[PDB]
């Protein structure tokens, strides 16, 4: 089982 | 000037899908020893989480082969699967220790921000649980003491320096929580935690930033879509 | 079992996702005088295709990055992405120059079997006109004669030996017309052989196999989207 | 304007 983690931060 | 030129070639790495180029001319920008701007902070993350990303993925897909095999009985091909698996394995503890090492050395000593200090902190709790995902008994407990001790390193200053609603610390809380999930094996804390972090930011939800809104609000999108699916298995 | 064992890492390589490691192992297998069976030459086609692809997409975004700042007039940036363009470019020239020597010095005399000659054929074109897209001046007339021979022999063959529903001969008129679209900006013969490989498909969709269907009619609804692409705005 | 060529086969 993978679960999600804190993803890329959004360009600005 | 030498700074702002890596700053663009590392840009120019990013959408070009190049990261091991990213991590290197963001890795010259960290030894410099300047605290980096928000924007050097992320490249960095993202840099050396695309390259770590690639190995981590890889490992997981030869790791469930490697299960396939294991009742099959195909003894001649499970041994290629390991010496694969333990190529892609030294590949994960030298990106992992790159970074850990350059966040010691440069980074958090030079991180003053309350904001910063928390970042690192993460970053640094994160690249000890990856080495955990893979790690064997004792090597494994020696990864997972100095992850709980980075998280809560990064929990007890986010806690006073920042707010709920903040980014960095939902992240650092969705992290710390899947630490709790997948590495210390205890779902009833990473649940608490997830829950916390939830409802403190919902509480002052009027206070979020238009700015910050996004990569907050898909941060809370995983944390209650994690707490789903932890307390539907218990 | 020395081939069979690379077939093998090849295909782990494949599903991991690390297609350096994929040519390597399928490159050995290649400089063996024996013919690849269809699936080698598929796990080879894959594996190069991925290597090349991920530099390709790269060239794109960059030169397209270049078109933005030459607007911008920042001279300083400018020299900065002409300078990794051209390091992207160098690459592309040695895995192009990789896969073409060892087709031709390799697998296309080994090849006898009608469906492997017109695929190593078609893949010579293919990395020809790869070469070609990167390519200026002489260098790029010289990739596309190059290609369009390659094509054009690959093309020879396809007519007689295979028939029209076949994956390998509806895949090669689909990269012959994109061939002739972008690189030769002949775009109504484009259309033209796109179409004709089209029709002639499905005037024989009753000799298609169950086995072979999926392959193709992905190919032909390619073929179909294409020419509805080039002739509406 | 880049088009779909012929895909490595499944
Ligand atoms: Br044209
Ligand atoms: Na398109």
């Amino acid at each position: 089982t993978k679960y999600k983690s804190a993803p890329a931060a959004e360009k600005k | 000037d030498d700074r702002e030129d890596l700053v663009y070639q590392a840009k120019l790495a990013e959408q070009a899908e190049r990261y091991d180029e990213m991590v290197e001319s963001m890795k010259k920008v960290a030894g410099m020893d300047v605290e980096l701007t928000v924007e050097e902070r992320n490249l960095l993350s993202v840099a050396y989480k695309n390259v770590i990303g690639a190995r981590r993925a890889s490992w997981r897909i030869i790791s469930s082969i490697e299960q396939k095999e294991e009742n099959k009985g195909g003894e001649d091909k499970l041994k290629m699967i390991r010496e694969y698996r333990q190529m892609v394995e030294t590949e994960l503890k030298l990106i992992c220790c790159d970074i850990l090492d350059v966040l010691d050395k440069h980074l958090i000593p030079a991180a003053n921000t309350g904001e910063s200090k928390v970042f690192y902190y993460k970053m640094k709790g994160d690249y000890h649980r990856y080495l955990a995902e893979f790690a064997t008994g004792n090597d494994r407990k020696e990864a997972a003491e100095n992850s709980l001790v980075a998280y809560k390193a990064a929990s007890d200053i986010a806690m006073t320096e920042l707010p709920p609603t903040h980014p960095i610390r939902l992240g650092l809380a969705l992290n710390f929580s899947v630490f709790y999930y997948e590495i210390l094996n205890s779902p009833d804390r990473a649940c608490r935690l997830a829950k916390a972090a939830f409802d403190d930011a919902i509480a002052e939800l009027d206070t979020l930033s238009e700015e910050s809104y996004k990569d907050s609000t898909l941060i809370m999108q995983l944390l209650r879509d994690n707490l789903t699916l932890w307390t539907s298995d218990m």
